This record gives structure tokens, sequence and C-alpha cells, in this order.
């Protein structure tokens, strides 16, 4: 049951991600629509940066930092 | 909630070396050593790495720094203790190390690194962990693989060890 | 003879308020109950879903079974 | 000192290097040096004169950094593209800081200040165990890490140890000294080839110890500190004198003696390849050593001229002094030119 | 290679120009080595937690094991060292 | 951060009980300065000092004994994997191992303690 | 909120030791068969507010220190580590809960030993600088032991939790299953402190305590603090490790009760020990702690290595 | 390089499970004792082929499951259960070894009924 | 021997009980019947998900549903 | 003169410790494994003089897991362009 719902979490997560990032992106210097960066294309798990990003920086703490030091 | 915090004692724990390497005498060697590996602690710490930090912050510190600074303590004794000199090429090396250093959290825009050393790259932002294993530390567990897997391993330090006893004791004149 | 255990209860006093003052203070500032001990990596992220969970930001209110109802 | 620890020392000298040569993990590899370090500090000092305590310092520091330097180098192939194993470096700076650590490990051009010096400070048979024993670990190592090796770096090491180290020694009349620039010298041909044919480093290597050998060998036969050491001897007894000068000539690489055999193995495999005149560079300071060591050759004769030669040192009785395997090694550093189609069975 | 990386480098390096360009004192030069052993401590910590590659974590023990005996040796040469004068 | 907090503090009232503790007595009622403090000639207390081998070994052994007791240190954790066998067998060995460096310093001169 | 957990930490282990001062000098009092102090108020309960702000107030008195620097470090430093160590202590709840715990205790108690370092350092008295050196020796050779009892006798917990000891205490105390190991910790707690036999002493004698307990008058209320203050701790954490009281929930100050009891009552044989016995001599001390105490202490902690694999009992790492 | 596709926002947006841990832990005993059947297959589906985004239609699956599990406690046994996960979540680790006289009752109720 | 160790055991109990309680510290853990018992207690905990196989093609046992017998069973722990 | 005892007598020494693709203690996956997993497949019995050139693509792959240079600068290229749009607004999504 964790698993199934943190990775529906995740990737929710990561298309709000693309979708933001093809927002702001458009214009001239083209990189295109949202890309992983290796030269080979299938599942590699997220970077904790990629996912948490732009976020308002509240919740970067204690997701980041938020387990060392406990609670 | 400013969480660069890792970064700030990367900083301080350079600027110990960098206003400390100067100066004549140990005896504030000692206290510039000590402030750098505690903020040391805090580095370690702050990317979780509890026991390692704490083993630092126990042979290093602890053992280490006492055993000098018993010896120092014990070889030279100081009447003056003085500011005495040398820290002019430590200050200057911390304006050319803090607009060298301010120099690679300035050119930190985008990937910043230098043309000496190997290549770094930059950026304001910090990668970390995910992915929780249940009920495992991640360290502590590797160590529990030193006594399993280490055999080799805990073979030559050991021998090492006990080779480190009769060298230093035979060349304090047991004869 | 009874001379120091006078001071002995004051003795007993002053190392006993710690052990109450930081029980009280769990069992309040925490809400109800304890606070969750964070150890292993898989108890905190209970924690943090607990949160996301309770709409209230905190692990204190725990929901319940009624809350899918 | 007893008798035993020095075998429990020794026998943890040559374990040491046997892990550095055997070991395919880094961190085991910096372990067999930091041994050879540990248990390479009561060697020299065995007699407690100050001289050893300071010469033996002077290993210590530069010896001891050079490891660290060398665990540098390790963490940061450890950034970049990295596991724990033996084999090409991935990075191109780790590379470099570990020729370089490996350059102080063993005497070369920029690193070498420090042989002569304790080479001169501590006794004889540490003498021998400095310039021979070790110097096996770090070429061990070169061997296998050469294909990222930046060339320029080693081939200009290589020559400026040449260069540097072998134009040395001139006004040394000490012997140790001597010796010890011959080392650096020996060390820039290896460490010259090391990048094209590996096999004649070893080559240069294996006579190279087998030169040493029976060099301070015969230093313990004879005890001479100095060259006047060496002509009084001439008028104690001759034989273990023109010893001395004819390996010292095979440390020379003088043409039809055995030490001429890896200059010349090296000219060929040097040669074959692109470059002339870097060897040629090489051969000029070659003869400088030589005519330094032919120096020491006019050192002797006989109907001598005066030497003042003295006297009481005529003797009755032999000395009993046990010299382990010298003629072996006597005859093998002489004689061997006459072979090499053996040079492959090295590799 | 983040940041703190570069900042650690530049600790290592203070010790070593530390250590090379001062030979007045010589505790002073053990101890800059000692030191800058330390940074190696916190590099290999920091990378190998960073990449989570367990069973490896003891270069960090068995690198700052030899932190000690191999500096032990160093104060005992150097205390012989200063009774030869002074 | 909350035992940073805890630090922040604990070193404050440190601070703080320090600072009251040097202004109290040179805030006192009256201070007066007069006598001379010769630091002077060599014996008051002891005289000079001939630095002595024994409790600098003690530092050494000290050190030597610590590395293997914090290479011990981990063993509560590796007390239980699947391979007990070796387990006992290198743990055994290493503070066996510790006993006899100690064993063989108190056979050889070492410690001895009246010289 | 958190602050006040802090300070109520931190304040009464404060009280607890004037306090503390007042029942060991009434303790040795009648121990001596005599009455403690009755004349600074009633019963004694005013003598602690007598000697803290007396002093106080005594003025600095002497020398001139050669360091400013470390002068005014050391007591800094003392305090600071006698404060923190009580933070994970494991009460019915830490305050801070760690995972490793002990050893951090035991890491802090080893970098106690820079305040006598520094302290007896700057004297700028030669003497008192080698009382220190030899002080530091002793304090450091018992920090040798310790850790290794700690070592094993927390080898029966599974982890270093120092909250899964009280789950350990609960069908039997700790000092059952070893007495003897025990019984080497408590002497080991009276080491670093140096209480008699171990404390050093005026009179003729190293006088390490001559310079160091005179000088620095109101930071000698500090030293003094730390001293005392670091001795209710290791008390307490004997009072945890080798017994220990059951825990109910619900209504947790009752083992906050028992707790406290025995750790008091702990302490109150420390003050008489020191009644008891004489003081040993310096190197039937040291080389007393070389000849007996570490060989057995590798000897049971070995057997405790294989102990627990023999009768199938090891512990469960949560 | 290659450019990466995930799912639309709605092939997410499945189903709720909320409840605290503490409920969930011996709530979750019970189901991973009767259920089980859809989700061991969802864990040789994600692990087998492991994409997260591939399989996570198995995941719509796992999380019915413990939907309806919930539903019948709720309908069917409904005080012990809820004493039972109160008494738990007075936590400190929730041990079991800590309230067992409404896990006998729970599993009393649930064995006496369903 | 019997005088030898009287003797030892006569001025240094300490040094005596210690190399027993060493001694006999290294025997034991080989004779002792419990030894198995630890093992296979430590092997019995999972930290990690049990991950199952495609079970078609494959020779039965260690079956789905968790109460069917066929794998293996702790149940001697149970009851001990 | 590199020797292998190791392979020879049938020991392993530091064969456990040296890759990261190794059995871990209780098995836990290394942030970057199965591009290890990948690099060694490709690189496996070849010389290391080749798999230079032709195991690149892959390695480089590998890196791109390990030091997150490319990502991580990809990342600074949407700050840098959201930092000039809080001058022209783009508002915000989240809550
Ligand atoms: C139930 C309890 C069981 C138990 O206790 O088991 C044993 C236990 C471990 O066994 P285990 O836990 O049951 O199983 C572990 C597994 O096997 C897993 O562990 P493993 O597979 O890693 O096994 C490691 C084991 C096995 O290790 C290996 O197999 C590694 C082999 C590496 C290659 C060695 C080649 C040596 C060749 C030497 C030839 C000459 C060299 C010089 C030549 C040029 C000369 C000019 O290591 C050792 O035994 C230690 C290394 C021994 C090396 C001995 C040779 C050293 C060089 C000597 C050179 C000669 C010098 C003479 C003096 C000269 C003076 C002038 O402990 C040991 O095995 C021994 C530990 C203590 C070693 C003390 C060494 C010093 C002794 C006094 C001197
Ligand atoms: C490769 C092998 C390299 C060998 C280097 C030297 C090893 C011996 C070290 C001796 C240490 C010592 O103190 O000796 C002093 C003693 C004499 O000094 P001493 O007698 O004053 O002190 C010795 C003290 N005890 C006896 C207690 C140890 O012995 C010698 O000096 C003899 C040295 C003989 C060197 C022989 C070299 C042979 C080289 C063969 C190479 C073959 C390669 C083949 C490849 C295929
Ligand atoms: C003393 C505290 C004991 C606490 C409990 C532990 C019990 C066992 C303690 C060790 C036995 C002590 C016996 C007394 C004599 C010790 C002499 C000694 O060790 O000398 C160093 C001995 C020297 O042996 P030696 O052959 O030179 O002869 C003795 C010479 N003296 C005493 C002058 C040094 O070195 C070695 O044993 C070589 C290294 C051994 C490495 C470790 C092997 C462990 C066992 C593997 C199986
Ligand atoms: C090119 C190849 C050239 C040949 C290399 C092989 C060398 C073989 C060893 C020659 C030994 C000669 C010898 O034994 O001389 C005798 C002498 C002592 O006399 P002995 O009969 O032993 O009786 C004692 C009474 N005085 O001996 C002594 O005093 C010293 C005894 C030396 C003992 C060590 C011998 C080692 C033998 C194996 C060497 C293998 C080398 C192979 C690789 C060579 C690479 C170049
Ligand atoms: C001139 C001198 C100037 C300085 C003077 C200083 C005076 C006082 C010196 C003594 C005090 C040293 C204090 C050291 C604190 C170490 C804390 C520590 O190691 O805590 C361990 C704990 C482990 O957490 P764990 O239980 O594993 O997990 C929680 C749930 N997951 O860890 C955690 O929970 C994470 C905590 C991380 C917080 C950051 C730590 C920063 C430490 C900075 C030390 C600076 C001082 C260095 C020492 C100087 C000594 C002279």
């Amino acid at each position: 049951l964790l698993q199934a719902e943190k990775d529906r979490r995740v990737l929710q997560m990561l298309r709000e991600n693309l979708e933001e990032e093809a927002t702001i992106m458009k214009d001239v210097p083209g990189w295109k629509v949202g890309e992983s960066v290796f030269h080979t294309t299938r599942w590699v798990t997220p970077m904790m940066g990629e996912l948490y990003g732009l976020r308002t920086g509240e919740e970067i703490l204690s997701s980041t930092y938020g387990f060392i030091w406990y609670t | 909630m400013m969480t660069y915090i890792v970064f700030i004692l990367s900083i301080i724990f350079v600027m110990g070396f960098v206003g400390f390497s100067s100066k004549p005498s140990p005896i504030y060697g000692g206290l510039g050593l000590i402030v750098s590996g505690g903020v040391g602690c805090g580095i370690v710490l702050n990317f979780g790495g509890s026991f390692l930090g704490l083993m630092v912050f126990l042979i290093y510190l602890g053992g280490m720094m006492v055993v000098f600074g018993y010896t120092t303590a014990m070889a030279t004794e100081q009447y003056p203790e003085v500011w005495v000199s040398n820290k002019v090429v430590l200050g200057t090396f911390i304006t050319g190390l803090l607009m060298e250093f301010l120099m690679v959290y300035y050119v930190l825009k985008d990937k910043e690194v230098e043309i000496v050393f190997k290549f770094n790259g930059m950026g304001d932002w910090v990668i970390y962990d995910t992915g929780d294993s249940g009920f495992f530390s991640e360290e502590a567990m590797g160590i529990a693989a030193l006594y399993s897997y280490g055999t080799w391993l805990v073979i030559v330090t050991g021998w090492s060890l006990l080779i480190g006893v009769v060298v230093i004791m035979e060349i304090t004149r047991g004869n | 003879w009874f001379e120091v255990l006078p001071g002995i209860a004051v003795m007993g006093v002053c190392l006993f308020i710690p052990g109450m003052a930081t029980a009280r203070i769990h069992r309040f500032s925490n809400g109800g109950r304890e606070k969750r001990v964070a150890h292993y990596s898989y108890q905190w992220y209970l924690m943090e879903r607990d949160r996301r969970v309770s709409g209230v930001n905190r692990y204190y209110v725990s929901k319940g079974l009624e809350n899918i109802d | 000192m007893n008798p035993i620890i020095l075998i429990i020392i020794l026998m943890t000298v040559m374990l040491g290097t046997i892990i550095v040569m055997i070991s395919t993990h880094w961190l085991l590899i910096w372990i067999g040096f930091e041994m050879n370090m540990l248990a390479i500090i009561p060697i020299m000092m065995k007699k407690h004169n100050p001289r050893a305590t300071e010469a033996s310092t002077k290993y210590f520091l530069t010896q001891s950094t050079a490891s660290m330097l060398l665990m540098m180098a390790i963490i940061i192939n450890l950034m970049f593209s990295g596991q724990w194993t033996v084999m090409k470096l991935f990075n191109p700076m780790a590379s470099m800081l570990m020729t370089m650590a490996l350059a102080m490990k063993l005497g070369m051009a920029p690193f070498h200040f420090w042989v002569p010096e304790v080479t001169q400070g501590i006794p004889l048979s540490s003498g021998l165990i400095l310039l021979t024993w070790q110097k096996l670990a770090p070429m061990s190592v070169l061997y296998q890490i050469l294909p990222s090796i930046n060339l320029d770096l080693i081939l200009t090491l290589s020559i400026l140890s040449i260069t540097i180290g072998g134009w040395g020694g001139l006004n040394q009349t000490q012997l140790r000294k001597i010796m010890a620039y011959s080392s650096i010298a020996h060390m820039g041909w290896m460490t010259a080839v090391l990048l094209y044919n590996p096999t004649m480093t070893l080559l240069n290597l294996i006579i190279y110890i087998i030169m040493t050998s029976t060099m301070f060998t015969l230093f313990m036969a004879n005890s001479t500190t100095t060259t006047l050491s060496l002509s009084h001897t001439w008028n104690k007894a001759p034989i273990m004198t023109i010893l001395v000068l004819i390996t010292l000539l095979s440390m020379g690489g003088l043409p039809p003696l055995s030490g001429f055999m890896p200059k010349w193995m090296i000219i060929q495999e040097m040669t074959k390849n692109d470059s002339i005149i870097l060897p040629t560079l090489m051969a000029i300071t070659a003869l400088l050593n030589l005519y330094f060591y032919m120096r020491l050759t006019y050192s002797t004769a006989l109907t001598m001229f005066p030497s003042t030669n003295n006297m009481k040192m005529k003797w009755q009785f032999p000395t009993t002094k046990r010299m382990t395997l010298l003629p072996t090694m006597t005859v093998l550093s002489t004689m061997l030119l006459p072979l090499t189609p053996i040079l492959s069975i090295l590799e | 290679m983040s940041l703190v990386y570069m900042n650690i480098m530049m600790a290592f390096t203070v010790s070593l120009t530390g250590l090379l360009m001062y030979r007045s004192h010589l505790m002073s030069s053990l101890l800059c080595l000692e030191g800058m052993m330390l940074s190696l401590f916190i590099l290999a910590t920091l990378m190998i937690l960073n990449s989570h590659f367990t069973l490896a974590s003891m270069m960090p023990i068995i690198l700052l094991v030899f932190a000690a005996c191999e500096a032990a040796l160093g104060l005992s040469l150097l205390v012989m060292v200063s009774n030869t004068y002074g | 951060m909350n035992l940073m907090i805890t630090l922040l503090t604990n070193f404050t009232l440190a601070t703080l009980l320090v600072t009251i503790a040097f202004w109290l007595p040179q805030l006192n009622v009256y201070s007066e300065k007069t006598s001379p403090y010769e630091c002077g000639f060599d014996p008051m207390g002891s005289a000079r000092l001939p630095f002595s081998m024994k409790f600098f070994l003690v530092a050494i052994t000290f050190l030597l004994f610590d590395l293997e007791i914090a290479l011990l240190l981990p063993l509560p954790w590796a007390s239980q994997t699947t391979n007990l066998n070796t387990m006992l067998t290198m743990a055994l060995l290493l503070i066996f191992l510790l006993a006899v460096s100690l064993a063989y310093e108190w056979t050889q001169k070492g410690l001895e303690w009246t010289e | 909120m958190f602050m006040i957990n802090v300070l109520t930490l931190i304040i009464p282990i404060l009280l607890a030791v004037a306090f503390l001062t007042l029942v060991e000098r009434k303790v040795l009092g009648y121990m001596q068969f005599r009455k403690g102090p009755n004349v600074v108020g009633p019963y004694g309960l005013l003598q602690p507010i007598a000697d803290a702000i007396k002093l106080f107030i005594k003025e600095p008195l002497r020398p001139a220190t050669s360091s400013i620097s470390m002068f005014i470090l050391a007591p800094i430093l003392a305090l600071t580590l006698a404060l923190t160590m009580w933070i994970p202590l494991p009460m019915p709840y830490p305050l801070i809960n760690m995972n490793l715990g002990v050893l951090f205790m035991l890491a802090m108690s080893s970098l106690a030993v820079y305040s006598i370092l520094w302290s007896g350092w700057a004297s700028n008295s030669k003497y008192a600088l080698i009382g220190a050196l030899r002080a530091v020796a002793q304090t450091i050779s018992y920090e040798v032991t310790l850790a290794i009892i700690l070592l094993s006798v927390l080898l029966m917990n599974g982890s270093f939790t120092l909250s899964t000891l009280i789950i350990t205490q609960e069908q039997v105390w700790l000092i059952f299953p070893a007495w003897p190991l025990a019984m080497m910790w408590f002497i080991s707690t009276l080491a670093e402190t140096n209480r008699a036999p171990f404390d050093l002493t005026e009179g003729e004698s190293e006088l390490v305590s001559g310079f160091n307990v005179e000088y620095a008058a109101g930071p000698f209320a500090l030293f003094f603090m730390a001293e005392y203050a670091n001795i209710i701790m290791m008390n307490i954490f004997t009072t945890t490790l080798f017994l220990g009281a059951f825990h109910n929930p619900y209504m947790p100050e009752l083992y906050t009760i028992n707790f406290t009891i025995k750790s008091l009552l702990l302490s109150i044989t420390f003050l008489w020990i020191r009644a008891s016995y004489p003081r040993f001599r310096y190197d039937q001390l040291m080389h007393l702690l070389w000849k007996n105490f570490l060989p057995l202490t590798l000897a049971l902690c070995m057997w405790h290595v294989s102990l627990p694999i023999l009768l199938s009992s090891i512990p469960p790492q949560t | 390089p290659g450019i990466v596709e995930l799912p639309s926002l709605e092939d997410l947006k499945v189903q709720e499970v909320k409840v605290s841990s503490s409920v969930l832990k011996a709530a979750a005993h019970h189901y991973g004792a009767q259920c089980d059947k859809p989700n061991k297959e969802f864990m040789l589906c994600r692990w087998e082929e492991k994409d997260p985004r591939r399989c996570l239609e198995e995941g719509k699956l796992v999380n019915q499951c413990a939907l309806e599990f919930f539903r019948q406690i709720k309908r069917h046994c409904a005080e012990p259960f809820t004493e039972y996960w109160t008494c738990i979540d007075y936590s400190g680790l929730q041990l079991f070894r800590r309230c067992r006289k409404e896990q006998a009752q729970f599993d009393k109720c649930v064995l006496d009924k369903l | 021997v019997a005088a030898f160790l009287k003797n030892v055991w006569a001025k240094e109990p300490v040094l005596v009980a210690s190399f027993a309680i060493a001694g006999l510290a290294v025997i034991l853990p080989t004779l002792s019947p419990y030894t198995k018992y630890s093992l296979m207690i430590n092997r019995a905990t999972p930290y990690n998900y049990p991950v199952p196989l495609r079970d078609d093609g494959n020779m039965p046992d260690v079956p789905s549903h968790p109460q069917d017998p066929q794998g293996p069973s702790l149940e001697w722990l149970k009851r001990l | 003169p590199f020797f292998d005892v190791q392979k020879k007598l049938g020991v392993d020494l530091d064969h456990w410790m040296t890759i990261q693709s190794a059995e871990q203690p209780h098995r836990i996956p290394a942030r970057c494994h199965a591009f290890e997993k990948e690099w060694i497949e490709c690189a496996h019995g070849i010389g290391s003089i080749r798999a230079e050139k032709e195991c690149k693509i892959e390695f480089e792959d590998f890196r791109e897991c390990l030091l997150r240079q490319k990502t991580m600068k990809r990342l600074n290229a949407i700050k840098r362009q959201r930092d000039k749009l809080i001058k022209e607004g783009k508002y915000t999504p989240p809550p």
C-alpha cells in the first residue's frame, strides 16, 4: 500500500513539474519538451532535487534536512 | 530557514585552516584543529553520518588532539605565549580565499570550477537521500559488514597496530 | 541525626522536577500522547505520511478508521 | 633491539610490500604503504646515534605525506566515475596527483630532496633495504596504472631525475650519497621507459637491485663510508675494491659490463618509436655519471703514487664477518650481458 | 562536484602549502599533515554516504585508524628528535 | 537543529555565568592592587623539568589502545549477522590481539613505574 | 516550549549541585560523628546560597595568565560539556532521543579533559603544569577502560539507543547478568572525578588541585560546578545502565521517582566512600589500572562477545 | 536526448486510504493476512518490470483491496477496533507488547463474527 | 602444573581468573548445544520485503497463500 | 609486478568491497547501481583500450548518474528563467 501510494505521489509531482516547466520555458532558445538527460531512455529514480523544487522552500527543509535531527 | 548550514559549516571549516596554518606555535594549533574537526562533525552529521561523525568526535578529537596537546604541552613550555607573527599570509590567503571562495560561491551560477584542479560544477541546490529502507542505518550495518566481510581487512589493520606497539616502544628504547 | 534527610529530600525534588517536566510537556505540546521516535527512516516516513493525511499538518490528530467512512 | 623482533619486523615489511603487489583494491595498497613505513622506521635507527634519528624523521615526513597525497588521488578517483579497483584511473587529475605521489614514494626530480640525506644518515643495512626493497612497491603500482598516466609528466620527471640527480654527486666524497644520486638516475630511466614497454622497466629494476645489492654488500665487507676508505682498503686487500669499482662501472652502463644492457635495450624499445632526440639527451648525462665514476676509478692504481697508506693495518687474522650472498650477485652483475635473450623470461 | 568538495579541497591545499612552506617548528609540520588527514576522512565520508554505497563505509574507520598509529609514531620520533638538542 | 538550540543555550549559560563571575569581583565595592608577583626564579614550585618518557608513553598506549577500542566499537551491530562462525572468530581474535599488545608491553621493561 | 524544556533540564542540575554540596557536608559530618552545618539558616538549607554568592564575590586574585584565550575558554568548555551530557539520559523520555546515544556521552566525556590540559596549562606556574599533565594521564587511562565496559554491558541491549536499555531492564536489573563488570565500572566512575581513594590532595602531594582548586576564584565555582554536576551524572548513568525501574506509561512520574531515589542513594555512596578510605599513591593507582582492571575487562568482554551466541539469545536490534 | 513521457494527471487520482500509521499498522497485519492476492502479484509486477508509471494500474488494484478491507472493518467490528488502535497509538514505537487485551479482544470480535 | 597453578592463583588471582574467563570463553561457544538456535533465529528475521516470482512452470513448494504450509516454518520458535 | 594470487588460490580478499554491485550486507541497492551493471556489462570482456571507445555512451550515462553535473545544470537553467520572470509575472500554481 505505502509503495503504490508513494509512487503515484512522486509521478504526480514530477508531471506537475513538467507542466510548470512547459509554461515558463516557452521561448526561442528551445530545449523543446521536458526530456531525460541520459543517452538511453528508461526509468531512473528521481533525484529528490528534481521532485522538490520551486516548491516554496518550506517543505524542502523538512524533507531534505528533516529526518536528520529527528522530528 | 537558511538550510545552507552544510555549506556554512564547510566554510567555517575551511576558515579554521586558512587563518590557522600560520604562526609559529602549535599551542594554538590544537585550537585551530579541534575547531575545524568539530565543524567536521557538523558536516558529516548534517549528511546523516551520525556514527562516523561521532567517531571523528571520539577518536580524532579526543584521542588525537588530546595526545597532541599533551605532548606539545609537555615538550614546549610557554612563558610568553604571545600573538607572535606569520599570520599575515594566513589573513591574506583569507582574503585571496575570501574572493576565491566567494569566487567559487559567486561563479557558482550554473557550473563553477577551477583551471588548476579537476572540474567541479556548482549552483544552489543539493542532492540527498530518499527511498527509505526499514530499520537500517545504511552505515552501522555497513560496519557489521566490517566484521562479517572485513576478514582480510581487519587482519591487516590489527597487525599493523600491534606492529604499532612494538615499533613505538622499540623507538622509545626498551632494549 | 535527621539533619541530612531534608537536604536529600530537596535533592529529590531537584532531580525529580525535569522528569515530570519533560514527560508532561510531551503529553501536552505533542498532543494527548507521546512523541514519536524516528530513529529509523521507515518510522519517519510513516510520520510524515500521518502528517500529510492529517490535514492539520500535525501527526497529533491521527484521523481514524471512520475518516474513510 | 632483539634478534627476534628484527625478524618480526622485516617479516612485516616483506608482508606489506607483498600486499601492495597482491591487492586489487586501492585502500589496501594504501595500507601496504602505511605498513612499510610503520615497520621500516625501526630498521633505520638500529644504532641509536642521532644521525639515524633526524634522517629517519626526514624519511618519515615526506614518505608519510606522500602516502596521504596518494589517498587524495584515490578519493578524487572515487569522485569521478568510480569504484575501488586497481586499473586505469578515470581522472586525468587523479592520475596527476598519483604520479606525483608515487614520485615521492621513490626518489624523483622535484621530490628527490630527501634521498641523499637519509641515505647517509642511516647505517649500511638500512641503506640496502631503503634503496632496493621499498623501491619494488611503487613500480608495481605504476605498471598497473600506466594506461591513464599523462605522458608529459612521467617523461618530465624521468628526464629531470637523470639530469638533476645524475649531475649531482660530483663534489661528494661520501659513498651513501653517491649510491643515492645513482638511485635517482636509474630511477629516471626505469620511469622514462615506463609508458612505452614496461617490461624494460622491470628489467632495469631487477638489474638495478642486483647492482646496489653487491655494492652495499661490498661496503659491508670493507666497511667504508668514503673513497679514502676505498683506497685504504686497496692497500689492505685488493679484491673487494676492484669488485666495488667494476660494479660501479656496471652502475655506469659501460658497454661490455652488464649495466650496459638496460641502457641498450631501453635505447632499442625507446627509439623504434618516433622520438630519437630524447634518448641521446639521456645518454649525454649518462656519460657525465660515467666519467665521474671513473674519477672514482682513478682513485686507484698500483705502483701507486702517494696515497698515505699507513700501517698497523696488515693483519694476520682473516675476518669472519658474514657476507650473505656476495659472489653469485657479483658475477651475476658483471657477466650478464652475454645473456639476455633471457630478457623475456622476466615478463 | 557540489561546493563542499571544492571547499574541503581548498582546506586540504591550505594544509599542504602550510606543510611545505614552513619548516620552522616540526610539531607544526606534523600537525598540518594530520589536519589534511582529517580532511580526507571528511571527503570519503561525505562521498560514500552521498552515494549510499554501504559496504565501503569502512574507509572512514580504517582510513582513520592509520591516522593515529602512524601519527603516534610521528610524535615518538618527534620526542626522540627533540632530546638530541632541546 | 533542536539539539543545536540546546548547544546554543548551554554555551550561553556557560558564557553568561563566566561573565558575571568576572564582573562582580572587579565590580566589587573596593578593588585594590599592590603586591608584586615574581615569575622570577626557577625553584618556587618544582624547578625546570626533565619531562620523562613514562607519561608520554601512557599517552601513546592510550592511542593504540583507543584505536583497537573504536575498531572494536561497532561490534554490537555486528554481533547479529548470518555468519556467526567468522564473527566469533574475528571478534575474539581482535580483542585477543589487543590483549596481545598489552601482554607484550607488560612483559618488556615498559610500565613498572618505579624508575 | 522547547527552551522551556532546556531550562527545566539545566537549571535543576545547578540547584542540584548546590544542595548536593550541602548533603555532602552533612553526610560526611555525621559519618564523622558530628553534626553538619546547622547555623546557616534552618537545618542548613541556606548554606549553598552563602557559598554561592560569597564565593562569587571574592575578588579575582592573581596572576598574569599569559593567555587571555584559554583562561576564559576552559571554564566555558567544562560547563558546556557538563550541561550537555545530561541531554540523552533517558528519564521517562530523553528530551533528545538519539539513536546512538550512550557513545555520544562517552565521546563528550572524552572531550572533557581539555579543561584540565588548558586549565593547568595557563597557570604559568611550571608545577601546576606537571600536575595537570598527570591528572590528564589518569583521567585518560580510565577513559580507556570505561569505554570497553560500556562496549560490553551494552552488548546485552543490542543497540545503543539508551532507551531500549529501559526495555532490557524490565524483567531483571542488568546488575545480575554481570555484577563484576558493573563493580569495575563503578570504581571506574570514581576514577575521572578523582573521588577518594583516587583524589590528589593538599599537604605534601602532587597538588594538582592545589593551584587547580585554588586558582580562578569564581571560575573555580565553575570547575567546582562541572565536577559535582558531572558526579551526579555518572551516578545517574549508573542508575540507568546497571539497574532501573519499570516504566508504567500514563504515569511516568512513578519511574521518575524510583529512578531519582536510587540515583541519589548512589551519589550518597560516593560521598561516603570518600569519607571511608585513604588515597592511593599515584603510580600504584595508574598501574593498578594497567595491572588488573584492564586485563579482566578484556576477559569479561570477550566472554560477552562469545556468551550471547552460546545461549542463543542475542539482543534484538530494532 | 531522449524525451520522457509521463502519464496524464488523470491517469493518477485513483482512490484514497487516509488513516494514521497506528491504525494502519494492526489493521495492516490483518489485511496482509487475508488480502495480498492482488498486491503480491503487484510486487512481482513493479518488481519484475521495474518502471513505476508502468504498472501503476495494479497500484489502483491494491489500493482497492485495502480500501474495501477498511470498509468491512467499518461496517462490521467498529468499536473494539477503535479502542485497539487508540491504545496502540499511545506509541513510543507503537509496541505490540503494550496493549494486548484489545489485540485478543479485536481478533475476538473478528473471529467471533467475520 | 598443580603447584604452578596453585602458586599463580595464590599470587595473582585477577590474572588467573582472567585467563579462565578467556579460555572458557573461547572453547564454550564450540560445545554448547544452543549454538545453531541463534543462527536460525537471526536468519528468521526478514529486513527486506519477500518478493514473489512467476509461479507457473515451476516445481511446487513455498506456496502462494501464506497459510499453505509447504514453506519454511519457524513454529519451533513459536514454542521453545 | 602486480601478481594475482587471490584468483590462483581461489580466495576472495578485496573483491567484496571492490565495486558497488557486490552483495551488500543486507542487500540495499546503491544509488547508481543499475548503471554500474550496464557499464560492467559493456566493458567486461574487453581490454579497457577499446572499452574507452565503444562503451563511452553508456559510461557517460553512468557518470551522469553519479555526479549529476548535467541535470543539476538543467534545474539551474530553470531557476535562471524563473528569476527574470519574477519581474514579468508568471504567478504560481502551487498553494
Ligand atoms: C575556539 C573554540 C570555539 C568552539 C567552542 C565549542 C565549545 C563546546 C565544544 C563541545 C561540544 C561539542 C558538541 C558536539 C555535538 C555532536 C552532536 C551529535 O553528534 O549528535 C548525534 C546525533 C545523531 O542523530 P541520530 O540519533 O543518529 O538520529 C536522530 C534521528 N534520525 O546527531 C544529530 O541528531 C544531528 C545533529 C547535527 C547538528 C549539527 C552539529 C554541529 C556541531 C558543531 C560543533 C562545533 C564545536 C566543535 C567542538 C570544539 C571543541 C573545542
